[PDB]
RNA sequence: UAAUUGCGAUAACGAACGAGACCUUAACCUGCUAAAUAGCCCGUAUUGCCUUGGCAGUACGCCGGCUUCUUAGAGGGACUAUCGGCUCAAGCCGAUGGAAGUUUGAGGCAAUAACAGGUCUGUGAUGCCCUUAGAUGUUCUGGGCCGCACGCGCGCUACACUGACAGAGCCAGCGAGUACUCCCUUGGCCGAGAGGCCCGGGUAAUCUUGUUAAACUCUGUCGUGCUGGGGAUAGAGCAUUGCAAUUAUUGCUCUUCAACGAGGAAUCCCUAGUAAGCGCAAGUCAUCAGCUUGCGUUGAUUACGUCCCUGCCCUUUGUACACACC
């Protein structure tokens, strides 16, 4: 559904 | 199939020390090397004989830099 | 789907007037249009063989094929 | 004295030793004739050295062959190799090779494997033949 | 004497198969020769060749050998080449009685006709396909034709009263002409149709 | 002086040391005008043990194969009983010898 | 359709994202003057023969 | 010319000896027929009614070609695989009683005799020449 | 170029590890040395059928001859050799010859610097702490580790006719075996079957052992129906192993006859005697292999590529990171 943490940026 | 420095370095000294003793024939060159050298393997001896007979084929038509005999 | 294990006069007459025109006759063909069982198909297969209407092409424990005479 | 020569043919694990003696045209393998020793469909692969050469060239030669080891299809390839080597070797030793050179050229032109063997064996490994076991999560 | 009387019938004539000769080959088209090999006859297909060592070594191989190998697939039929030879031999007898033409006459025209001439290639488009509708080389065309014909027979005969001897046989006569009701033709025209759209 | 048709069996792990023992023994008998039968070559018996390398079970699973080889080269002779005592002297380490009169 | 026959004379590298596709230069073998560039999917040797459904598309590079 | 056992096909030869033995009609039967499994690996008795006679013909044929044979060797010659269920299959041997009495009763028919010098059973002087005579019944039957 | 493998250019010259070399093994020897615990020719005796002069078997030979096949030693053999086309060079592609031309094929060993990786439950390797006579030491009796509303992994058997069942035909290889107590086991008899009794061989190229295994081949029955495909579950009886078999150790006979029609999102392995199919031997063992380590039989489709995804090595370049994009 929705995951945080680790390396993610913008969209 | 590339020959390393040990085969090439050993081939250089043989040619200049004994130039006339070996000829264009590969079979004869095989028997000259083992008499005048100390090789512990037949396969190593075969490779040494293969390179030295190739070198004199190109010696026959013009000299090549890096080779000097009497 | 189910076939007939017995052969009656309604089915016997179809054989002796129709098999004279087939190019190939096999176990599958009998099960196809006469709607009879394979076991019955094999029994009728050998009995008509000696009557001299069909001839054997190749013989094996697996398949049988027959053609015109 | 008596004319005879011994040759052999090999496969994976099938050895076929043969002795060819001057005779009258008789061929039998393991005692039985060529009528029996083969699977029914595999019997075709035994007659090729005959038709390509001709029956007239087996007038007075007798060959007896004993073969063991291997498998069904391996053995039939071994015995057919001994026949080709036996027939060409007996003439070479005792008669003019005008046949032999014609025999050798014709035999290999149809198939080279008739006179030379194929070297093939298995390789051991610690996973099976060449594939490993399944991985849990890569 | 040393040979059975059956083989004595053919020794006088030119060497050939059990019944049929490889003479009188079709004159129908080009670009499919040099990859179907019939110049060297073979008695039985079975042979322990060296065809898996180089690139195009298997291109020089009898077509019957190519057809026989593809017949045995799907797990159960691995290494059972003797069983495959029996099926192949019987299928040539079935087609001979239903058509006066030679069995190889049926086999050759069937293969040459069920080979696609255009296909769409996969070029990435970030989730989409930019199918460019490229051409197909002759070697791949004959390789895929063999697979299509054999997989059709395996599909039909599964859980059926019919046998594989004539299920395979009936495809070959269908594929000899433009029957269009065969498994091979249904897939071949479908592949070409989608390629035309993506031109 | 009654001949008994002796037979001698040998066993060792080395291959070079065993071969030269037989080479000199046949020469020690040949010059004595004794009818000698060849040094037959019995099959080599190889035995191996395989075990897993790790002592605890962690990590990948790997095995190694140890080996050991034995050769026989048994020999026989036709000679009296007393003469053979002085002909089998001066043997070195490793090779084991067993004497059988085979009368 | 007036289908044309072409023959390969030389191969010029291998294209595609995954090397599946190859690029060849063909010859129409009926008018020796004309020569174009085409794309092929399968293995190709020199003197191979190809069948072309349309002869007006050509290819990049 | 002369023919022998090796000169005829095995399948028709054993069938011929079953047909030939119909006319003599003298082979002991201990009543085991129609009840026995002919092997532990099996589940149903053989379909053909005269299986006791076809088996004896084939058994006597290979003893003609083999030098010494006993009950133990024939037990595993006639054995085959067994469906153990969901477990992997194995190899198990045939019944001992079937092969022992089929040749003990065949002893008194004067076909083969004991071999007490080294073991097993071997073929007899007049026993072997009988099976040779039926070869011409098949060879020239062509 | 598979390689910090080389050709070379050069403020560098000369060297040390790793790679290669090397060792074992699989392919070749009608040449050497040989062999009754391995074979053949030959010679005797002997059997059947045609009878021929033949063909197929038996038993013997121990200085009758021999080593092709079997066996294990010493050596020989491939070096990319020769030819054609590119290049200064190192090198690359094709052909011919040849048992063998990807490093000929497959393995063993394998650098610097590191991980808070695993192991104190292998060790009479070991610091410290703890308990030491109501013992955490040792020993005997009994039970549990196998307990079941549920999720996940490595495997086995199938959904059938390219099948099951019944008769007949009939082909391997690597190995193992007797003690202070019986280890592989031939032959004879009894026994539906599993088993039981009695002589005997082998400390082993000698006996078991040709381990005549399975698949497979020929001839028949059933006939597309989840049916004679499938064998889970459960009842009764007969046996062996052990001191002891219930929560059944295993094996055998009769009967009971479940689910399962090629399987969703996802996902593993692999390039030639290779995948897959099938079986055999060994390890643990009084008895129990659906597991592993090895061994043989049958034998394919497709590619001879690229960096598109998941990763690796080197250079130029950017940084507010150095516990280093978690």
């Amino acid at each position: 559904r929705r995951g945080g943490f680790r390396g993610r940026g913008k969209r | 199939r590339v020959r390393t420095k040990t085969v090439k370095k050993s081939a250089k000294v043989i040619i200049e020390k004994y130039y006339p003793r070996l000829t264009l024939d590969f079979e004869t060159n095989k028997r000259v090397c083992d008499e005048i050298a100390v090789i512990s393997s037949k396969r190593l001896r075969n490779k040494i004989a293969g390179y030295t007979t190739h070198l004199m084929k190109r010696i026959q038509r013009g000299p090549v830099r890096g080779i000097s005999f009497k | 789907a189910q076939h007939s294990v017995i052969l009656d006069k309604a089915t016997s007459d179809k054989l002796y007037k129709d098999v004279q025109s087939y190019r190939l006759v096999t176990v599958a063909t009998l099960v196809d249009r006469l709607k009879i069982n394979g076991a019955l198909a094999r029994k009728c297969l050998k009995d008509l063989e000696e009557k001299g209407l069909i001839r054997q092409v190749v013989g094996h424990s697996k398949m049988k094929i027959y053609t015109r005479a | 004295s008596v004319q005879a020569v011994q040759v052999f043919g090999k496969k994976k694990n099938a050895t076929a030793v043969a002795r060819c003696v001057q005779g009258k045209g008789l061929i039998k393998v393991n005692g039985k004739p060529l009528k029996l020793f083969a699977p029914e469909i595999l019997r075709a692969k035994l007659y090729e050295p005959i038709l390509i050469l001709g029956t007239d060239k087996f007038a007075d030669v007798d060959i007896r062959i004993r073969v063991a080891g291997g498998g069904h299809t391996s053995q039939v390839y071994a015995v057919r190799q001994a026949i080709a080597k036996s027939i060409v070797a007996y003439y070479a030793k005792y008669v003019d090779e005008h046949s032999k050179n014609l025999l050798k050229q014709e035999l290999i032109q149809f198939d080279r494997s008739l006179l030379v063997a194929d070297p093939r064996r298995c390789e051991p490994k610690k996973f099976g033949g060449r594939g490993a076991r399944a991985r849990f999560q890569k | 004497d040393v040979l059975p009387k059956e083989v004595l019938a053919e020794v006088g004539s030119v060497k050939l198969f059990n019944r049929w000769s490889y003479d009188d080959i079709e004159i129908r088209d080009i670009s499919l020769t040099d990859y179907i090999q019939i110049r060297a006859p073979v008695y039985i297909p079975h042979s322990a060749g060296r065809y898996a060592v180089k690139r195009f070594r298997k291109a020089n191989c009898p077509i019957i050998e190519r057809l026989t190998n593809s017949l045995m697939m799907h797990g159960r039929n691995n290494g059972k080449k003797l069983m495959a030879v029996r099926i192949v031999a019987h299928a040539f007898e079935i087609i001979h009685l239903m058509t006066d033409q030679n069995p190889i006459q049926v086999a050759v025209d069937a293969i040459v006709n069920c080979g696609p001439r255009e296909d769409s290639t996969r070029i990435g488009s970030a989730g989409t396909v930019r199918r460019q509708a490229v051409d197909v080389s002759p070697l791949r065309r004959v390789n895929q034709a063999i697979a299509l014909l054999t997989t059709g027979a395996r599909e039909a005969a599964f859980r059926n009263v019919k046998t594989i001897a004539e299920c395979l046989a009936e495809e070959l006569i269908n594929a000899a002409k433009g029957s269009s009701n065969s498994y091979a033709i249904k897939k071949k025209d479908e592949l070409e149709r989608v390629a035309k759209s993506n031109r | 002086p009654k001949v008994h048709k002796i037979r001698i069996t040998l066993t060792s792990r080395k291959v070079q040391s065993l071969e030269k023992v037989c080479q000199e023994l046949i020469e020690r008998a040949k010059n004595k005008d004794l009818r000698v039968k060849g040094p037959v070559r019995m099959p080599t018996k190889t035995l191996k043990i395989t075990t897993r390398k790790t002592p605890c079970g962690e990590g990948s699973k790997t095995w190694d194969a140890y080996e050991m080889r034995i050769h026989k080269r048994l020999i026989d002779l036709t000679a009296p009983t007393e003469i053979v005592k002085q002909i089998i002297i001066n043997i070195e380490a490793g090779v084991e010898v067993e004497v059988t009169i085979a009368a | 359709a007036p289908v044309k026959f072409v023959k390969v004379t030389r191969v010029l590298g291998r294209t595609g994202s995954r090397g599946g596709v190859t690029q060849v230069r063909v010859e129409f073998m009926d008018d020796t003057t004309r020569s174009i560039i085409r794309n092929v999917k399968g293995p190709v040797r020199e003197n191979d023969i190809l069948v072309l459904l349309e002869s007006e598309r050509e290819a990049r590079r | 010319g002369g023919v022998t056992v090796r000169d005829v096909d095995a399948h028709k030869f054993v069938a011929a000896y079953a047909a030939f033995l119909k006319r003599q009609g003298k082979l002991p039967v201990p009543g085991w027929v129609d009840t026995v499994k002919t092997g532990n690996a099996k589940e149903l008795p053989p379909q053909d009614i005269d299986w006791w006679y076809i088996r004896a013909a084939s058994v006597a044929r290979h003893v003609y070609l083999r030098k010494t044979v006993g009950v133990g060797r024939l037990r595993k010659v006639h054995g085959s695989a067994k469906n153990r269920g969901t477990r992997p299959s194995h190899h198990v041997d045939a019944s001992g009683s079937v092969d022992r009495k089929i040749m003990q009763a065949l002893e008194k028919i004067q076909v083969l005799e004991k071999d007490e010098e080294r073991g097993g059973r071997r073929i007899t002087q007049q026993g072997q020449r009988d099976l040779d005579r039926i070869a011409q019944t098949v060879a020239e039957a062509d």
